[PDB]
């Protein structure tokens, strides 16, 4: 994210004297790549978690490009005060809404419990895509089965790959965050 | 062709496709390797080359 | 010492905690060896040399030297295992204090627990006890990440709620944030957490051990942090672990008896390329009878069919792949078709190839196939994850697909195998997966001729139900006739009955894996090159053979056959482990290719070609 | 889960089935396919949401009402009063479990289990000579003639010795028999005799068995997460006999399944979320109608019937039952069956009772013959003679599979006489059986 | 890398570039491509020339008459009853459009 806004600042200064309309500095995604050897999809143990991992794989499907938010404005149900520009996190990571209105001026009484409704129109959102990457067929050992991985694309990693195209893909291992079966502590990686 | 190779006796009969799918075409070559001693020995040379 | 209280509560008391921890430290340092070596020093040395993270100790040694711990072990295994984790951590840090960064943890496994229970008989009386068991893995999911010391962002204030240990029983749940004092919607900090590998397998009782009227029973099992992917499906495995009930599994839901599931936290799983290989393989390669030794080491459970033993040798070792420029696909794979009248060891041959050659799979034209020729994508049932099950060939991309009963494969499999051996790539376009998985198969196949009997009057193509292009490209066609004969049948019967009496249950050339090391060595490391053959001789050979074959109904030898001849030459050079093809190898490849061609040819023309070309088949 | 025995069905009634709970120590005693007597309570286990119509419901008898804004109505009302439907279901609670037709009042272990009387009975049975034809008569008092079928089916019941190679190839030990013939020639009758006689003798006919029930099916444990692998006909016939009728009229989709069972003695089912490798060492007794309805002795067997070539290869014995019209035999058959109908209860002279021979089978099964060197010499030379016969022509050609069949039948004759050595007597009789089974195709 | 067949090589040359499509002021369409049929013997490099031409076209697909392994020949479209979308299985002909 630091790199992303750094790119944003240098972008605005280089394009600085911009014409009408195109002045609100648009967000500048920073995708990556490398020259090192990709590591096999069977080598993603726990210890390489939340690190930077490049891997080889074969796509076998691709969900639709749909709309996940990055900024969301909510507004209370009593006083209609907004709470705009909330930093929605990236990747598969939900966000528990705030619980109590913060005015101290809703009236002589106070605002109810859980007063905020998300303002849909005032959310600025992006493209995202849930890919189903499957192990390389020549990479799979003899007797075993092809391993898999759920993949999460972003704005300009969406629709760049079609089902069946082998990829070398550079990203971040992660577990889902939606609010914390003979097993426990096992979130969908 | 149906009969393994092109036998000369079945000329004008040694093809099973319909004329309404030979019509669509723009050139239709028959390929038979009948009697060419020099060509075939040179062909052995060529392939192992 | 012992008292009225239970074993678990006893070992929970701090006094005996220090007692048994001291005892474990004591015998870790002092139980020297059977023959005075201090084996724990060397075991720890190798353990830290690899950073194995897990030690293993023998229960017989444990109990024999110190028996109180051994008696306590099945009673309250969890507590003893935790303490031994701590004590092993102490001793490994003592030996290598530098280990502190290395995983901050050592697991300990217990082997040779004397009392093996059977998966039929695991009752209430084994709960919360460490048992030993046997079985076969029916399923094994992938490695998943588990929380082990989890930190939580209090997402009201972003304080990092400290690292909570995560037991296997119930999911950890922080009470409130120490800063803002809220039981807020906490959520895991993805980074500061230190996860742990989690894999879930399912073992079942082996059919060799199941009784007469039965269904084999299956127990789950959890592998953690070092044993994950220590066992694949179908592996006969011994499992030692804490048979376990109290996690959250219970049928407290409606419409159910108050009945609990169970698992096994596996504490030890035991299944049941190299150097000097160059030395041994080259030393025997000096012998120069190695070709015939290979021919007599291939398929020892079959009688006769020496032609097909030799032919499959050439198929196994293969030729070489080349591409003059990026324009011409010339291949190194020698594809073989046995065509045989029934009861003549076709499937016996195929199963030998499956046994011996790495990256081999089996498949059948009929629908009883373990693995299929076509490629399809679906939701695989035992895992319920949406696989691209690429077909049999692609799964045998390097080595061998083995097509038993090649003469009845459905037309989709005809299409697929044709396109495989023609393109050498399988072009899948089913759901949205418009791809082309390369399939460098080396297909072996078996086919029963029409009418259940070979007909020498008709030719090979018209007495086998395989169409012309399919029958063409197979580098070897072999014929298997079950000709009645006194001495032959006597020999075959004596061999079979000898095998039978030897394989009664009262009695309970080169070795096969030696041959396998030879196979990989001569298949990858050695690439014999060809500038040392009588080019003019072989060119005139093609000239003479085709010139004789010039006739009606006499589909002649062609460049297919001449390139197959070069493939076979390279294969024999490979087989001799040479780095340069020689006239001897060229003679043998000539011999086998010409034998295949004449025996493809029907009887009268076969006799003509045999009579006029006996000089080559003489060698 | 158990269901009504076939004897106790009413008219037009599905067999009811009820669930029986087995508490500690009476727990693995029952097994799938057995015929067990159960004793215990009939209890009721609570059920919920069994019906879409409201029924009997409990509720506290306290006379509470609801204050304003919290009035005990709707979902709040039902939760407050603690309303709950009372729907039950009969669930038998088996206190004890025995076989309904016990074999014994209790080779060395079974011998110890033998009572003294049954032990001496089977001993003099083994010591008996002419036990061969005696067992034929006892198994088939109804039948007349068809001695070859009698002999083959008896040897099938005894079975061969399964073996396995050092490499891991599972040599077959069972011996599959096929009866093929003109209509109304006691084929289905032989299969019914084997069914009604033996335990672990499952029966099925032609297109009455879809493959899933034929071999194996799957269900999820209604209680837990695990899956129960429901046992099909091959499983219930495991280590025993499966009598398949109208074998020629089995779909390819399942005839290949039983072919897999015959090749491997095992079927591995992976379906609907469970994988397992179920063992089925059963032996198949098949009935096959010829094509056209009537067998044709001027044609080969492979073109008289329509089995797949590998299936026909696997089949160990083939018997041809031609319905020729010879009147001495016709008088014999008419007299036999009419005698049976007039004198149902008597007119049977099974010299050994059904229980006697059944116990004899169970005791004999565990003896595994050797093959002595003299018998091996006779085996090889006789197979050579059989090939000389093959070299006119038989309706189904001779291969090495017929050598395999002959050695397995020699083993099964040694098993009949409970020997530890297969002798030339057994080898000669096995060869005679195969030689008479294989017939010369009769061109005019 | 094939011996002779010089007319066939030049034919492949002309084929690979193909003609020029005509859409007429009425609206009808005339093809701008060339078709090459190669009847004949086994021994000659017919399938091998097919192999190379597929490799050498910008977009090209080399298939059998009997479809392909998990791939048809002509396209097909089929309704999906769950989602109601008309899924479009792409054959060789459409998967190598413009090719
Ligand atoms: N030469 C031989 N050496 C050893 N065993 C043989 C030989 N020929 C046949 N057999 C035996 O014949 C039996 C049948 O063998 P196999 O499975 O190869 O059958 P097949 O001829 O391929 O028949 P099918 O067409 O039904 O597959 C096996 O027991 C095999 O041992
Ligand atoms: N040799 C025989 N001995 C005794 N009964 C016979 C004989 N042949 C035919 N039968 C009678 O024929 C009846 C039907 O025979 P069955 O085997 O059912 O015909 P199919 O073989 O067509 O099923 C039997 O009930 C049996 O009584
Ligand atoms: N003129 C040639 N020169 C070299 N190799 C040839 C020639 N003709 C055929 N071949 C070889 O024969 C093999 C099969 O020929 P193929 O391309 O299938 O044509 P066809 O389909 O007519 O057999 C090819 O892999 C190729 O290597
Ligand atoms: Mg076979
Ligand atoms: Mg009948
Ligand atoms: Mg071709
Ligand atoms: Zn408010
Ligand atoms: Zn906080």
């Amino acid at each position: 994210q630091l790199l992303e806004e750094a790119a944003k600042e240098v972008a605005d200064e280089v394009t600085r004297p911009r014409p009408s309309g195109e002045e609100v500095l648009q967000d500048i995604q920073v995708m990556l790549k490398s020259d090192a050897s990709p590591s096999s999809i069977r080598s993603l143990k726990s210890d390489m978690m939340s690190h930077l991992v490049k891997i080889p794989g074969i796509i076998i499907a691709a969900s639709a490009v749909r709309a996940k938010a990055t900024r969301i404005s909510i507004q209370c149900r009593s006083c209609r005060n907004t709470l705009t520009n909330i930093a929605m996190r990236p990747g598969l990571e939900g966000y528990a809404l705030p619980r109590k209105c913060n005015t101290d001026q809703a009236g002589r009484p106070k605002c109810p419990l859980d007063p905020y409704f998300i303002m849909p129109d005032k959310c600025k959102c992006v493209d995202f895509q849930t890919l189903k990457l499957q192990e390389l067929p020549d990479a799979v050992p003899h007797g075993e089965m092809p391993r898999h991985m759920q993949l999460y694309c972003d704005r300009y990693l969406c629709d760049k790959v079609v089902p069946g195209n082998r990829v070398t893909i550079m990203g971040i291992y992660s577990i889902k965050k939606f609010g914390l079966r003979v097993g426990v502590g096992i979130r969908s990686s | 062709s149906v009969f393994g190779r092109w036998d000369e006796t079945k000329g004008e009969d040694n093809i099973d496709f319909m004329p309404t799918i030979l019509s669509r075409f723009d050139m239709i070559f028959i390929v038979k390797d009948e009697h060419n001693e020099e060509r075939d020995v040179m062909l052995a040379k060529h392939v192992i080359t | 010492d012992l008292k009225g209280h239970s074993v678990r509560e006893w070992v929970s008391m701090a006094g005996p905690r220090l007692e048994i921890h001291h005892r474990f430290k004591n015998f870790l340092r002092t139980h020297v060896d059977s023959h005075g070596h201090n084996v724990f020093k060397e075991r720890i040395s190798d353990m830290c040399k690899e950073n194995r993270e897990s030690l293993v100790v023998n229960y017989e040694d444990l109990a024999a030297r110190e028996h109180v711990l051994a008696y306590f072990l099945p009673e309250a295994p969890a507590e003893l295992l935790q303490i031994f984790d701590e004590a092993a951590l102490e001793v490994v840090l003592a030996m290598y204090p530098k280990y502190d960064r290395i995983t901050n943890h050592i697991h300990v496994r217990i082997s040779h627990l004397p009392l093996v229970e059977e998966l039929r008989s695991l009752r209430q009386l084994h709960l919360n006890q460490l048992i030993r068991t046997s079985g076969v893995v029916t399923s094994c999911t992938g490695v998943l990440p588990q929380l082990s010391m989890v930190k939580y962002n209090c997402n009201k204030c972003n304080f990092v709620l400290g690292p909570f240990c995560q037991s296997q029983n119930q999911e950890v749940k922080p009470g409130s944030c120490p800063e803002c004092q809220s039981a807020g919607p906490f959520e895991v900090n993805m980074e500061e957490t230190i996860y742990q590998n989690y894999q879930r397998i399912r073992i079942q009782e082996s059919p060799g051990k199941v009784a007469a009227g039965r269904l084999p029973r299956s127990k789950d099992a959890i592998l953690l942090a070092d044993l994950v992917d220590s066992c694949k499906p179908g592996d006969e495995i011994e499992l030692t672990g804490i048979y376990h009930n109290n996690y959250d599994g219970s049928l407290n839901t409606a419409n159910g008896f108050p009945v609990f599931a169970t698992v096994i936290l596996a504490n030890h799983v035991a299944k049941k390329l190299t150097d000097e290989d160059v030395k041994m393989i080259t030393s025997l390669s000096k012998d120069q009878q190695i070709g015939e030794k290979i021919f007599a080491s291939i398929a020892p459970s079959i009688y006769g069919h020496e032609d097909i033993k030799r032919g499959l040798a050439l198929a196994l070792f293969g030729g070489e792949p080349k591409n003059p420029g990026g324009k011409h696909k010339v291949r190194g794979d020698i594809n073989v078709l046995l065509c045989g009248d029934p009861g003549t060891a076709k499937s016996q041959f195929l199963k030998y190839i499956e046994k011996v050659s790495s990256r081999a799979i089996f498949t059948t034209g009929q629908g009883a196939s373990a693995v299929g020729l076509t490629a399809y994508v679906q939701r695989h049932p035992v895992s319920r994850e949406w696989t691209l099950e690429a077909g049999a060939l692609v799964l045998a991309d390097r080595g061998v697909c083995l097509i038993d009963e090649f003469d009845k494969m459905n037309d989709q499999d005809r299409t697929s195998i044709h396109e495989a051996m023609e393109q050498q790539s399988i072009s899948i376009s089913k759901a949205g997966i418009v791809t082309s998985l390369q399939a460098r198969c080396t297909v072996i196949a078996a086919a029963n001729p029409i009418g259940g009997r070979y007909d020498p009057s008709l030719t090979f193509s018209e007495n086998v139900d395989l169409t012309e292009p399919i029958i063409s490209r197979f580098d070897i066609l072999c014929v298997v006739r079950d000709t009645v004969d006194p001495v032959q049948d006597e020999m075959l019967a004596r061999f079979v009955v000898g095998s039978h009496v030897r394989h009664h249950p009262s009695n309970k050339p080169l070795p096969q894996e030696v041959l396998k090391k030879y196979i990989i060595y001569a298949k990858e490391r050695v690439h014999p090159k060809l500038n040392q053959m009588d080019q003019d001789k072989v060119a005139k050979m093609y000239s003479d053979l085709r010139k004789e074959s010039m006739a009606t109904g006499s589909i002649p030898i062609t460049v297919r056959h001449i390139e197959s001849m070069i493939r076979m030459a390279e294969a024999h050079a490979r087989i001799h482990l040479r780095d340069y093809v020689i006239e001897d190898d060229v003679n043998m490849a000539i011999r086998v290719m010409l034998e295949s061609f004449i025996d493809t040819q029907k009887f009268s023309v076969m006799r003509s070609m045999r009579k006029t070309f006996a000089r080559y088949l003489s060698f | 889960r158990i269901q009504e025995t076939q004897a106790e069905l009413p008219r037009g009634s599905i067999p009811r089935s009820l669930e029986v709970i087995l508490r500690a120590e009476a727990v693995e005693s029952a097994q799938a396919g057995d015929k067990c007597d159960f004793t215990g309570t009939l209890i009721v286990v609570p059920d919920v949401s069994k019906l879409s119509t409201p029924g009997a419901r409990a509720e506290t008898n306290s006379r509470v009402s609801g204050v304003d804004g919290y009035e005990t109505e709707g979902i709040r009302g039902l939760r407050a009063l603690g309303v709950r439907d009372l729907s039950y279901r009969l669930v038998f609670l088996a206190c004890c479990v025995a076989p309904t037709n016990p074999r014994f009042g209790g080779a060395e272990s079974i011998k110890n289990q033998m009572t003294v009387k049954e032990w001496e009975k089977v001993f003099e049975m083994s010591q008996d000579k002419n036990l061969y034809h005696n067992l034929c008569t006892s198994l088939f008092p109804t039948i007349h003639g068809n001695d070859e079928v009698k002999r083959g089916v008896l040897l099938m019941l005894f079975g061969g010795v399964p073996k396995t190679t050092g490499e891991g190839t599972s040599l077959r030990g069972d011996i599959n028999v096929c009866i093929v013939g003109d209509p109304s020639t006691a084929k289905s009758q032989f299969l019914k005799h084997v069914e009604e006689f033996s335990p672990r003798a499952v029966y099925t006919s032609g297109k009455a068995s879809s493959a899933a029930g034929l071999t194996a099916a799957v269900v999820r444990d209604e209680e837990s997460h695990e899956f129960v692998i429901e046992a099909g006909a091959l499983m219930l016939a495991d280590n025993g006999v499966c009598c398949i009728d109208e074998f020629d009229k089995m779909d390819v989709r399942d005839q290949v399944a039983i072919h897999e069972a015959m090749e491997q003695q095992t079927i591995s089912i992976t379906k609907a979320g469970v994988k397992a490798t179920l063992n089925a060492r059963t032996s198949i007794l098949a009935a096959a109608n010829p094509i056209s309805g009537h067998y044709d002795r001027s044609k080969s067997l492979k073109q008289n019937i329509n089995l797949s070539a590998p299936i026909m290869s696997r089949f160990d014995l083939f018997f041809i039952l031609v319905d020729e019209c010879n009147e001495v035999t016709d008088y014999a058959i008419a007299r036999r069956i009419v005698d049976l109908h007039s004198r149902i209860e008597e007119s049977i002279d099974r010299v050994y009772s059904l229980d006697d021979i059944r116990r004899y089978l169970l005791f004999a099964r565990q003896f595994k013959p050797k093959i002595s060197k003299e018998s091996e010499d006779f085996i090889v030379e006789q197979y050579k003679h059989l090939r000389q016969r093959d070299g006119t022509k038989s309706s189904w050609r001779i291969t090495v599979r017929q050598l395999e069949s002959m050695i397995r039948l020699s083993e099964a004759m040694a098993r009949m006489h409970c020997c530890d050595e297969v002798q030339p007597k057994h080898v000669k009789e096995a060869f005679r059986l195969l030689n008479k089974s294989i017939i010369r195709v009769e061109t005019p | 890398s094939i011996f002779g067949g010089t007319d066939m090589k030049k034919a492949i040359a002309c084929l690979l570039f193909g003609g020029s499509r005509k859409r007429l002021p009425d609206g009808l369409t005339r093809r701008g491509d060339i078709n090459l049929l190669m009847l004949g013997d086994p021994g000659t490099a017919k399938s091998q020339l097919l192999k190379f031409v597929e490799k050498c076209s910008p977009i090209g697909v080399y298939t059998s008459g009997k479809g392909s392994s998990a791939a048809g020949l002509t396209a097909s479209v089929m309704r999906d009853p769950s989602s109601r979308n008309f899924i479009m299985e792409g054959g060789a002909m459409v998967l190598a459009d413009g090719g």
